[PDB]
């Protein structure tokens, strides 16, 4: 059957865009960080590129250093780079080709325009040219990284009544030109052997329907999803103390949950990972958690791997 | 002490509209899925309708899509169905059932209600003798809708009785006998959408 | 798109081991769920996701999935577990649901011939302008049966309607009417009126008569 | 400064209460918990509980469907909820229009607007109170710039519109809209942004983050509430190696917290062993707001959770 | 078996008047306030009317806040609202609109119950337009002169009948219809297991049925259950359960058909929202003697 990580997804040659997304604070941070690192010590000679999409940003927070519009390599690593859009500053590069800059770059959508827009001119960087092998979102919550992933679809059918329209009234290659480029990533996005989402969740009642609800919703835009994180698991029957009530009564919820997870998503990388009593923060302890996407985390066997976090 | 009850199946004219309920107790729909499935008269199951207020999302089946509208009320934890455009093909026993987020397999079922979609008009039976010439029995005739119940001697003479499934005729009626076999006796029918009760003798040949 | 069921129905014994097999136009993974309805009761559900047995359900019910092929199997049937049987697909990447034409589990015993009986119209039911005459086929057994009418030694057609019951809990046999419909004015055109009753369970073929209004 | 919200409970003042912070920290649980105090302390005032997170949850969190018209919460008499779906209502006023990033928080703007409208009024389907579930920090300071960036907007549109129906009255109608909805944001007392964050080295940076970039749109943020607080050293039992590990570095944290907003409202939360869903958990779970969580008395309220 | 509740009353949507009446001092001020309260808790959606029609008033005193002619809120609830007509006020303010004897005719005996009824029509006349509460429960006076108010519709009626006009006849003829409409009308009764109340009950259900009045629902109040104090003993408690029980078999016999909820004597005091709220639970899920029992002392002093 199905194994349950992401080895498969590690180690593969041919992916370029990897969305990793879900619910508010499941873990897509902590995830995208964790599976960046895994591709990028499984696959040495390739350039890997992690953007938050997230406008509050915490790749900075995660790695303990600054990231912004350009990307920077993670200190510590040679193939590992981050990035994190600034709206404004990424405007103001374009505005110091001042006004127009600053007052879209507040409007709401922002932020999902200039990701898409770094989608394309990583497309047009890739034709032409030496640049990113594997490109990871760390992406906002699902309500919004939803908006972002129909935007392909979204801005094609604009285009249609924006050439017609804007021909009459009044260049025109202009138009043809991102037409063609946005037909070009949706081309991409659409193909499961160069995209696909990764979902991360909780085994809490309140993100089972957010995640079923994104799933559905990423299938429906032919969007390729074959993985699930289940993030913060506390496996209390092994923790060989058996006590604490509050943690035996949230597994016992926990557990019941992971049920209804496994039976519905048996055609998925159901990947589950626990809950750690250190701080899943820096280098160190980003890549210790990191291993267990690509080889499943044993409650029995990796038990002491949760306290042994640096702090 | 999950159960499902549904209500509102009667007769509709063609072209009519009907409007079925499923009351809900024992869990909150709303976290379910609820759905319609029907069987009309000596045919199989057919799913025609699901709700699933946590995602906003219904269903129908392309044989009523667009005739049918599928609602739930989470404050009266009550499913609705609203049929429009009926037709006789529609003529089926309708149950309401659940189903989970998870597992979209029907676990609890209501225990059915009746919709008759036909131009005919209710009519009560008339009942005829079938005298032993030992078998024995009553011809219930010509009524409209289904269905009917015949006891014997009020419900002391069981043993021996073979209540045939009834048949439609070409008038639009239902007919269908109940038979007995004793050794060498009065029949009751019972059809309340008409509200008729009959008490019918059957004796020997007077000669 | 269409869930193929087979056998629409079979016959066997109590302690026969059974199985009930649905085929599924495309993959819909383990997505099946396996439902019994008896006669007048709603369905109930036996087994989902192909295999898994639902909390209540006795032991002797299995499931098993081979690509697009899901299986039913009742190990040891018992007196009870004769019905109808419907298999369900539910696949996860579509909102539909739908049914196998079902498989009717009866069961299996001894040839019965039937006991024929004749029943002229009623005396009310003439009365009344019309004629119904009833010819009875009682605790027969195998279900199969061809009732034909004769008037006067003429086949009739078109004017006759069957109907049969289900199996008898005890006797397992079946029970089967047919009715002659008429007008008054026919009936009264002719003078014997037979039923001809086609029968496994008889060497030849038994008629029962009678002559219209001869007591 | 109480480590409570009583005061904002009980508040007569305030329209606009705005419920934000990180993802995951607890806002929909800390805004439905909110607006049960609000609507049980003041009988009298009809409150309105929106969300503008386009996964809406307040529905899921009820356990009963919301949608785009407003609907009073079972078992409530003077709290509503309200779920706007983008394609729903664009239908009822262009489905490429509902896919649109930033449709969403033009659709809640334009929520705001109507009400202002109604209560300016005095007339049509009001609330006293709106109370606001909203999506993480990053689009949610996208909204409450809106004032700003509509302003300076139709600014400029003002030229290029006088470039070529009567149309520079709609946009001297809508600047006034617009600036009076900037007045009342910006007014400590009609309005405030209540953060919700756990004690958690990601939630710090990025709860300060928000609330200085709230104060820089002259917006009033007096109260933050830390949820899924352990309080392990009060469990009653000094075993559990992740509890105790996981709460030292909290409490660590909650020091800091503790320190840098002495001018807030800090109110703390414990993490439940149940689940905090329907209207009785809620209400049950929302009494710790109003008056705060004595671990060594309150604990049993932990496992007190229906089920 | 008829459930020994009030649960399907309590959640009822459809009845728009509820009569709460019986012997004197068997407890209909007591059980109209645990209805009232039992039924604001379960439909906050909705606003309920609490009248008292027997011109000595308790609700006041009941609550322990000060009730008028003008109906008042209850403190502690939301929903709830409390009305003491008071006759000499009602004809001064009446007058005074007049204006815009009186001492004398708040003095005539039935005046109380025409001023009552008076209500009645004040709220139906805001109902039947848009120009209120959605039900209406009383707390009546005791069984004769309750009667004579029920009655009431019927006697205008008929007599007007006999007999600017149309509008009293027409107001008239759609309380006589509502009233005798089981949906949205119905009488609670209020009993004590004693052979004083036993046979004046017995008469005042069959009164009301013959004026097409719909009553279903029997409160047997002030039970001992000596059976289950724990004591088993104190000689007066038990010869008076003893006596009880015997009268409780023969009404639960007779009355099969009805609701028949038994409420126990409780030793503190039923007083203040806080204490009629703690008893009226019992109107909802029946009380059981064994495991209920300790509610008995837990009201608040
Ligand atoms: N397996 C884990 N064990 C322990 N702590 C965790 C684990 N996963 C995440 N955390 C912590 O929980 C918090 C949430 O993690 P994270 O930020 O990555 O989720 P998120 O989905 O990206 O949130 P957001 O919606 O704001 O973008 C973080 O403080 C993180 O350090
Ligand atoms: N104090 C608590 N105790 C236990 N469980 C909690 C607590 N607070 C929140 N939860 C649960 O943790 C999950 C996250 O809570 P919640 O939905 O309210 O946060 P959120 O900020 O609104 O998330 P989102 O960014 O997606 O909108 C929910 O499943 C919720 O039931
Ligand atoms: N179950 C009970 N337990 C203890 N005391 C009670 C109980 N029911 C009523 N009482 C007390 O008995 C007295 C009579 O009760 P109550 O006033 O409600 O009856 P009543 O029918 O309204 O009297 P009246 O006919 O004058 O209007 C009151 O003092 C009340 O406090
Ligand atoms: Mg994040
Ligand atoms: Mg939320
Ligand atoms: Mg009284
Ligand atoms: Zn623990
Ligand atoms: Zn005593």
């Amino acid at each position: 059957t199905v194994e349950p990580n992401l080895h498969s997804l590690i180690t593969s040659t041919t992916h370029k865009w990897i969305f990793v997304g879900g619910k508010g604070g499941v873990g897509k941070t902590t995830s995208s960080c964790s599976i960046a690192i895994q591709m990028a010590l499984s696959q040495p000679n390739k350039q890997f590129l992690l953007i938050s999409t997230n406008p509050a940003h915490n790749l900075s927070d995660a790695f303990g250093e600054k990231f912004g519009k350009d990307a920077r390599k993670v200190t510590g690593m040679n193939n590992l780079s981050c990035m994190e859009i600034d709206p404004s500053a990424a405007l103001k590069d374009m505005n110091d080709m001042g006004a127009l800059a600053d007052l879209t770059g507040s409007i709401p959508g922002i932020d999902e325009a200039l990701s898409f827009m770094e989608v394309m001119k990583h497309i047009k960087r890739q034709e032409q040219g030496e640049t990113f092998d594997t490109v990871i979102f760390d992406t906002a919550p699902t309500g919004h990284t939803l908006r972002f992933l129909q935007l392909p679809n979204t801005l094609s059918k604009l285009l249609e009544k924006f050439g017609e329209i804007t021909n009459k009234l009044g260049i025109s290659g202009k138009l043809n030109e991102l037409k063609a480029n946005v037909e070009t990533i949706r081309q991409q996005f659409t193909d499961p052997d160069l995209t696909t989402f990764v979902c991360v969740c909780i085994s809490e009642f309140l993100s089972l329907y957010e995640t079923e609800r994104l799933i559905q919703e990423l299938i429906s835009y032919d969007m390729d999803v074959n993985s699930i994180i289940v993030n913060q698991l506390l496996f209390a029957e092994n923790d060989q103390e058996h006590n604490c009530k509050r943690c035996q009564a949230r597994w016992k919820m926990q557990k019941k949950y992971l049920d209804q997870i496994d039976e519905l998503y048996e055609d998925f990388h159901v990947v589950k990972m626990p809950l750690c009593a250190g701080e899943i923060r820096g280098l160190n302890n980003l890549t210790k958690f990191s291993q267990f996407l690509n080889k499943e985390y044993n409650p029995i066997t990796d038990g002491k791997v949760i306290y042994e976090l640096e702090d | 002490e999950v159960q499902l009850v549904e209500s509102g199946g009667g007769l509709v004219q063609p072209g009519g509209s009907l409007r079925l309920s499923c009351a809900a107790s024992g869990f909150n729909l709303y976290y379910y899925s609820i759905h319609w499935v029907r069987q009309a008269p000596g045919k199989g199951l057919e799913w025609v309708a699901s709700i699933s207020p946590y995602s906003s999302s219904t269903s129908y089946a392309d044989s009523v899509k667009g005739r049918f509208t599928i609602s739930a009320d989470t404050s009266k934890n009550t499913a609705y169905l609203q049929m429009n455009s009926l037709r006789a093909e529609d003529t089926a026993v309708y149950y309401c059932a659940r189903g989970r987020w998870y597992r979209r397999a029907l676990d609890y079922w209501g225990q059915g209600t009746l919709v008759t979609v036909s131009s005919a008009s209710t009519k009560g039976p008339s009942v005829f003798p079938l005298a032993p010439s030992a078998a024995l029995g009553c011809l219930v005739k010509d009524y409209f809708p289904e269905p009917v119940t015949v006891s014997w001697n009020s419900g002391a003479l069981t043993s021996g009785v073979h209540t045939f499934p009834a048949v439609l005729q070409s008038s639009g009626l239902y007919s269908l006998s109940s038979v007995v076999t004793v050794p060498s006796y009065i029949c009751n029918v019972n059809h309340k959408p008409s509200n008729t009760k009959v008490d019918k003798k059957v004796e020997p040949k007077s000669c | 798109i269409q869930m193929t069921q087979s056998p629409s129905s079979l016959s066997a014994s109590v302690g026969d081991r059974v199985t009930i097999t649905c085929r599924a136009s495309q993959s819909v993974s383990s997505a099946v769920a396996w439902y019994q309805q008896k006669p007048g009761k709603a369905p109930k559900l036996l087994i989902y996701s192909a295999s898994s047995l639902y909390s209540g359900v006795p032991s002797r019910f299995s499931g098993s999935r081979s690509g697009t092929d899901f299986t039913l199997t009742i190990s040891s049937l018992q007196p009870e577990d004769f019905a109808t049987y419907y298999c369900q697909q539910y696949p996860y990447y579509s909102s539909l649901i739908t049914f196998g034409q079902g498989t009717k589990v009866e069961i299996k015993r001894t040839v019965a011939a039937p006991s024929v009986f004749i029943f002229p119209p009623s005396d009310s039911q003439l009365k009344s302008g019309t004629a119904s005459v009833v010819c009875l086929l009682n605790n027969f057994y195998p279900r199969e049966a061809k009732v034909q009418w004769k008037v006067d030694n003429a086949l009739q057609s078109g004017n006759s309607q069957e109907s049969v019951t289900e199996q008898d809990s005890k006797d397992s046999t079946y029970s089967l009417s047919s009715t002659l419909t008429l007008s008054k004015a026919d009936y009264e055109k002719h003078k014997v009126y037979a039923c001809e009753v086609t029968h496994q369970g008889l060497s030849s073929p038994v008629t029962k008569s009678f002559n219209r209004g001869e007591c």
